[PDB]
């Protein structure tokens, strides 16, 4: 995709993340689990959300009636009216079939984008608090338990408080 | 002419809309089929006709 992340630098969703499009998964001393993150979750529905609604709502739909009015000695005029009728089939068949080709492109890059925007915002705040392994995940330098792990699903993590432990950790890795 | 249904005899029709407050006046001495019935109406919008079916 654009964004390189969806089927790219994460290879593959997940089955076992039921409740929302994009979260996490930890792993610590405690455990491991999923968890949906619910702001870019819920961002992302408001937008398909309105784009479905905007395709829909911006149709103007009037009162016609259509029939087939004119006899046997009327056939330039019936022919006028085909003309009409199958020309405006030809218009709004190819842009709706294009309009859902189009959208469809731009809704799955969409996604990428806020796939790849969330491991940004969860790589801004870990620092080199953590190492990048490349595949999405970060691996910790640091001592991370479930309070740790909910502080950067919230967007509250304590660089400060972990920096020290941190960089004994990665100074001990240069051996 | 052509027999259609027995008959080669032909009825041709013809229609008016009468204003309120106006009259029609017939003169024949012949060949006329007269009214008996009419029709009122109002026309407060208009459709077409539906071939169907059902
Ligand atoms: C169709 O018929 C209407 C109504 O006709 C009236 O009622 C019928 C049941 C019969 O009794 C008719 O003889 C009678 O006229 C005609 O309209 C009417 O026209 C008359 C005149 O021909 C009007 O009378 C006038 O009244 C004014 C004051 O109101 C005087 O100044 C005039 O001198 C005259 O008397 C009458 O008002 C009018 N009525 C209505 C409701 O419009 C109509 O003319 C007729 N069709 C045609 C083709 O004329
Ligand atoms: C983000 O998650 C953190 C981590 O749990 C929350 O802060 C802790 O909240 C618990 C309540 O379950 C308290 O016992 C701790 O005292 C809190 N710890 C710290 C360091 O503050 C925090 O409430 C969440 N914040 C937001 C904005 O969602």
């Amino acid at each position: 995709g654009l964004f390189g992340a969806i089927a790219g630098f994460i290879e593959g969703g997940w089955q076992g993340m039921v409740d929302g499009w994009y979260g996490y998964h930890h792993s610590n001393e405690q455990g491991s689990g999923y968890a949906a993150d619910k702001e870019s979750t819920q961002k992302a529905i408001d937008g398909v959300t309105n784009k479905v609604n905007s395709i829909i709502d911006k149709m103007n739909t009037q009162f016609e009636a259509v029939g087939r009015e004119f006899n046997n000695l009327e056939r330039r005029i019936e022919n006028l009216n085909k003309k009409m009728e199958d020309g405006f089939l030809d218009v709004w068949t190819y842009n709706a079939e294009l309009l859902v080709l189009m959208e469809n492109e731009r809704t799955l890059d969409f996604h990428d984008s806020n796939v790849k925007n969330l491991y940004d915002k969860v790589r801004l705040q870990l620092r080199d608090n953590a190492k990048e392994l490349g595949n999405g995940c970060f691996e910790f330098y640091h001592k991370c338990d479930n309070e740790c792990m909910e502080s950067v699903r919230n967007g509250t993590y304590d660089y400060p408080q972990y920096s020290e432990e941190a960089r004994l950790k990665r100074e001990e890795i240069s051996s | 002419r052509s027999k259609v249904n027995g008959q080669s005899g032909r009825m041709e029709f013809f229609w008016t809309i009468l204003k309120p407050n106006d009259a029609i006046n017939f003169e024949s001495n012949g060949n006329f089929i007269a009214p008996e019935y009419a029709y009122k109406i109002v026309k407060k919008g208009d459709s077409t006709i539906m071939k169907s079916e059902l």
